């Protein structure tokens, strides 16, 4: 794997590090075999078929899965956007907050969420079936958590995430930015699962208890 | 059966083919799936070698068999900015590009002139290859004509 | 007949260029030279507009100036009711207005029709210049002063290949 | 003696000649580079081309009127007259003819038969809709034309790039606006 | 759809003959133009990228891939209608020495761009690893005024561009040594790598 | 010699009386070798203010209204990208004809101009003709500077000519990078070959 610049032609990559994941199959190395089933992450992109060796090749992913902790969620490329749009309750209460010279050149959001509950999106990026995914929450923030976790995504579709039902403590209004949460995809909670081509920000402030 | 390929200056490749005939449908029979890309870019090499040399192992594009191997031979042209034409002939018998050097000489000329009509468009850049459904029949008739 | 000093004015009024050929004197201070151009401006809008019970070719040739040329055949100008060449005892000042509004002004310090002949013959070979060595120019922007350097040493030689 | 027959002349003797393969290829690399640089979003180059050529024609009024010394013409069909027989005889080497004016000589167009901008150029397939490549002289013929206050509106229509019938060009213009005091 | 990188398209030889969709032509047909058509498309070069640089050196050095992308054009037609298709010739030499290469683009890509012949083409005699090339009038910066001399680079990026993709990395630099009654002389150092320098030794 | 950069031209608009010229020649260089006003009509006057490391001059040309030159004026406003209309608040039959000297200099300026307003003669501030705030409403919605000039306090319509000259600066800056001019090598013996 030095003699070719893995880490160009690209069919020959595949084959060799194929064969570099069966010889290490029949040595029966564990830590190489997820090493080179995580490092086939830079070509899924061609030189794929839909499910034909992805399912063949995610019975190489699941004893890695069943094993300790040799794999550790490849692709930090998960979900789009997260919108935290408190839904419709009632309008009967917003509870905000509050010639001599002088020349005039003409030429020269922060939410206050309330009881209510957000919304979560994201895809799988390769058409292995039945990903599956448990327990989604925050990082080091305050109360505003999800509770419950039963989802699986598809092949590869850009899948809604339903019913995260946000409940949260007021705190003062000191004007913090979240970006992403602690998302476990059928293994241990991996980190800050950030979003595409921009950190596609969100902006909390406390509840309110007016 | 035929197989040719242009390779491009990074080893990438730019076009991929093989041709073969009628007799046996599905060419290259467990060697197109294993050992023909192994083959063509382990004898990458002589041919990369052979581009410094004055006289080989007063012409220089023309290369002749350079590798001969389970008697499979290779031909080879080297281009003016490094593109090289490497093309592997197979057969049943021992393989004869002795009996078409006068021929294809005017096959990779025939088709480096296509290499060149396909420059000069300003949108195609170096290092992608060659999407061009014009490509193939300009290919395949040469190959068909002229083998 | 003779140029002692090209004025290059806008479009728009106030000069883009001037360079007085071996006056070998500053009578006017930089600062007079914007005033006198906005005035020859003005006095070419006001030549217009005053005409008598007229309401009706200015066909040049070529002299050879300059010594191939620039161009071979009898042409036309562009300006009827407007100032045209004034004349007085030290000097004589030609202008030549351009079809699209670029004025040149030629003061002459050779006094006493055919001065206009040999005039606007030598005044649309400083056009050619103009249009050759300051259009095709990219730190030149519009409207702004002749800041080109190489512009002077072409019209130079021109000029000294006259008198 | 005409307008036919005047330009070759100075197409003869004193135009600094150079060749047209180095000028396709100095176009194309622009607006390659204007594709790889703008993520392929073909409405934003064809304004950017738009914009590009607007700057040339107002620098390029004064060469033309200091090469040959026209007068202003008369009427929208010599205007046509001399954007065929004068105007890319001179510049570049071609005279792309005129047919097909409106009911009323509102509008017109110019077949325009070689161009000598694109002799290499088969464009990609998702700017096969939204791209057209010389646009660079509806920057020009829209800006030069400016300069003699015929404020003219001109598109492509259609073009043979894109895999069409013929390359044409649809002049419409407006008002004759306002000119220096002297006529 | 016809190479994609997925696979390698297995089909059989001695099919029909197909349609014909596009079909073009490669010989010179000496087409002329003006000049000042040349020196308007050079300066809206300049005059965007002037716009959109910050510093001198990445104006430099972004004027340059313009001139890279004719260079890697320019190489593979040159030498291929000088040896002269479907007239079959007999192909030209694939010159490999550093002044054989220097002799074909002082005598024929100056030939080709511009009327003439580049006049002198002169080693650094003091020292190794440079090689002037020099003229006595460059026609595409000659309407530029003034001295700074960043807008000859879209020619200089032509050279280099020209050499590599010619197997040999080289790097240009333009100057300008005002010689004589040439005012405009500008000169051109290509400056070839170390890791180049051993191969023609061997 | 004359080493400026740029220059633009900077015409001060308004009906007969308002009282332009006095008010150009306190705050601008004035009565160089001008040969007066209405002998040509619209006398020019020149500042130089330096905007963000380039020289500026601008040129400003009071027009003048005396029906004879109506005509000449039209020519005039050809061409003027800096524009600045002046009307006095004692007198109130001004500002009834402001809008249409805005209509008739929108009208044949430039494709786009930075026109200011200015009130000239506010040391008659109680003989208010119109109210400031009116004024500052029609500047406010129609894109222009508006000031309030005393006559005998210069400072006011200096900034103003400093700010009307950064929004039209800014408005045609043309992009600079730079002419440092240092690369220099090559100085050998020429074993030249060719």
């Amino acid at each position: 794997i030095e003699l070719l610049n893995i880490n160009t032609w690209l069919i020959l990559q595949k084959k060799i590090l194929q064969l570099c994941i069966k010889v290490s199959r029949k040595i029966n190395d564990f830590e190489y075999v997820a090493k080179f089933s995580s490092i086939l992450i830079t070509k899924y992109t061609h030189l794929l078929n839909q499910s034909e060796q992805d399912a063949l090749f995610k019975e190489y992913i699941q004893p890695s899965i069943t094993n300790e902790s040799i794999t550790s969620y490849w692709d930090p490329f998960i979900l789009r956007e997260v919108v935290i749009n408190r839904i419709l309750d009632s309008d009967p209460t917003s509870n905000e907050i509050p010639n001599p010279q002088e020349v005039f050149n003409p030429f020269k959001a922060e939410f206050t969420c309330r009881v209510q509950n957000p919304f979560k999106f994201d895809f799988t990026i390769n058409d292995i079936q039945l990903d599956e995914e448990i327990s989604e929450f925050c990082e080091i923030d305050r109360k505003a958590v999800s509770y419950s976790g039963p989802y699986n995504v598809k092949a590869e579709s850009i899948r809604s995430i339903t019913l995260p039902l946000i409940i949260k403590k007021p705190t003062y209004k000191k004007i913090y930015e979240i970006s992403c949460l602690k998302i476990s995809i059928l293994k241990l909670p991996l980190q800050k699962f950030d979003i595409i081509n921009d950190s596609r920000r969100s902006n909390p402030v406390e509840e309110e208890a007016e | 059966p035929q197989y040719f390929a242009i390779i491009g200056k990074k080893d990438n490749p730019v076009y991929e083919i093989e041709f073969t005939n009628a007799e046996n449908p599905q060419g290259f029979p467990q060697d197109l799936k294993e050992l023909n890309p192994f083959i063509l870019h382990a004898s990458l090499d002589i041919v990369e070698d052979l581009q410094w040399q004055i006289n080989p192992t007063t012409d220089n594009c023309y290369l002749g068999k350079v590798d001969h191997f389970y008697g499979l031979a290779i031909t080879a042209y080297i281009s003016y900015s490094g593109m090289k034409f490497v093309m592997i002939h197979g057969n049943s018998a021992n393989s004869s590009v002795v009996i078409d050097d006068n021929n294809m000489r005017s096959f990779y000329q025939e088709v480096h002139e296509l290499y060149v009509k396909t420059l000069m468009n300003p949108f195609y850049k170096i290092t992608d290859p060659i999407r061009s459904p014009a490509f193939d029949s300009r290919v395949r008739t040469l190959a068909r004509k002229h083998l | 007949m003779a140029i002692e000093t090209i004025l290059v004015i806008n479009k728009s009024g106030g000069l883009i260029y001037q360079r007085n050929f071996t006056n070998d004197e500053q009578k006017l201070n930089s600062n007079e030279y914007l005033i006198l151009a906005s005035t020859l401006h003005g006095v070419f809008a006001i030549a217009s507009q005053l005409t008598p019970k007229a309401l009706q070719n200015t066909i040049p040739y070529i002299p050879y100036v300059g010594m191939d040329d620039f161009f071979k055949e009898p042409f036309t100008n562009w300006n009827k009711s407007g100032l045209r060449q004034l004349c007085t005892d030290q000097f004589t000042m030609f202008i030549y207005q351009t079809l699209t509004g670029l004025k040149f002004v030629a003061i002459s310090s050779s006094v006493m029709n055919l001065a206009i002949q040999i005039a606007d013959n030598f005044l649309r070979k400083v056009y050619c210049l103009y249009s050759d060595y300051v259009m095709k120019d990219p730190s030149y922007s519009m409207e702004m002063p002749i800041r080109s350097n190489l512009f002077d040493e072409k019209v130079k030689k021109m000029v000294e290949n006259l008198q | 003696r005409s307008l036919k027959a005047m330009g070759e002349e100075i197409w003869k003797n004193k135009t600094e000649k150079i060749n047209t393969e180095l000028f396709t290829l100095t176009y194309g690399s622009i607006v390659a580079q204007l594709c790889q640089d703008y993520e392929r979003d073909f409405n934003k180059v064809n304004d950017h081309l738009y914009s590009m050529g607007y700057n040339i024609g107002c620098r390029l009024i004064e060469d033309f009127l200091a090469r040959t010394a026209l007068p202003r013409c008369e009427n929208l069909v010599k205007t046509s007259e001399v954007l065929s027989k004068c105007a890319f005889k001179i510049f570049l080497n071609i005279t792309p003819n005129i047919t097909n004016w409106s009911h009323n000589k509102d509008t017109f167009s110019l077949i325009l038969d070689e161009n000598p901008l694109a002799d290499f150029v088969e464009l990609p397939m998702d700017a096969m809709k939204s791209l057209w490549y010389s646009n660079i002289l509806c920057g020009v013929l829209k800006g030069s034309l400016e300069m003699v206050q015929l404020d003219c509106d001109v598109w492509f229509v259609s073009d043979i790039l894109r895999g069409d019938s013929q390359t044409e060009i649809k002049v419409k213009l407006n008002r004759i606006l306002k000119d220096e005091i002297p006529i | 759809t016809v190479g994609p990188k997925q696979a390698i398209t297995s089909e059989a030889s001695t099919t029909y003959i197909p349609s014909r969709i596009y079909s073009e032509s490669l010989l010179f047909k000496r087409q002329e133009a003006s000049l000042s058509a040349m020196a308007f498309l050079f300066q809206e070069m300049i005059s965007q990228l002037h716009r959109t640089c910050k510093t001198a050196g990445d104006f430099e050095t972004k004027l340059s891939d313009y001139g890279h992308n004719i260079g890697i054009r320019l190489l593979e037609l040159l030498n291929f209608r000088a040896s002269s298709s479907n007239y079959i010739t007999k192909m030209r030499r694939r010159d490999l020495k550093i002044l054989d290469i220097l002799q074909f683009i002082h005598g024929t890509l100056w030939s080709y761009l511009f009327n003439h012949v580049s006049d002198d083409l002169v080693k650094s005699s003091e020292r190794d690893n440079e090689y002037m090339i020099v003229d006595n009038f460059p026609t595409l910066t000659q309407f530029i005024p003034g001295e700074n001399v960043s807008c000859e680079y879209f020619v200089c990026g032509i050279i280099k561009g020209f050499l590599f993709n010619a197997g040999f990395p080289c790097g240009v630099t333009a100057h300008r040594m005002p010689q004589g009654g040439h005012s405009q002389r500008t000169v051109y150092l290509i400056q070839f790598d170390r890791q180049v320098l051993d191969r023609e030794g061997l | 010699g004359y080493d400026y950069d740029y220059l633009f031209k900077i015409v001060l608009i308004g009906d007969s009386g308002v009282g332009k010229s006095n008010l150009l020649s306190r705050f601008t260089t004035d009565e160089f070798n001008i040969e007066s006003k209405s002998t040509i009509g619209v006398e020019f006057a020149t500042r130089t203010i330096e905007v963000e490391n380039k020289k500026i001059k601008a040129q400003i040309w009071d027009t003048a209204g005396q029906e004879r030159y109506r005509a000449i004026t039209s020519a005039y406003y050809r061409g003027a990208v800096g524009a600045l209309i002046v009307y006095d608040i004692s007198k109130s039959s001004s500002y009834e004809n402001c809008n249409h000297w805005l209509t008739e200099l929108r009208e044949n300026a430039d494709d786009n101009v930075a026109v200011g307003l200015i009130g000239n003669k506010s040391d008659l501030a109680h003989l208010r003709a119109v109210p400031t705030d009116e004024a500052k409403n029609f500047a406010m919605e129609n894109q222009m500077l508006f000031t309030e000039t005393s006559a005998l306090n210069s400072d006011n319509v200096d900034k103003a000519f400093r700010e009307l000259i950064v929004a039209i600066f800014q408005m045609v800056s043309k992009h600079q990078v730079d002419l440092s001019g240092s690369g220099t090598n090559n100085m050998g013996s020429n074993g030249a070959p060719k």
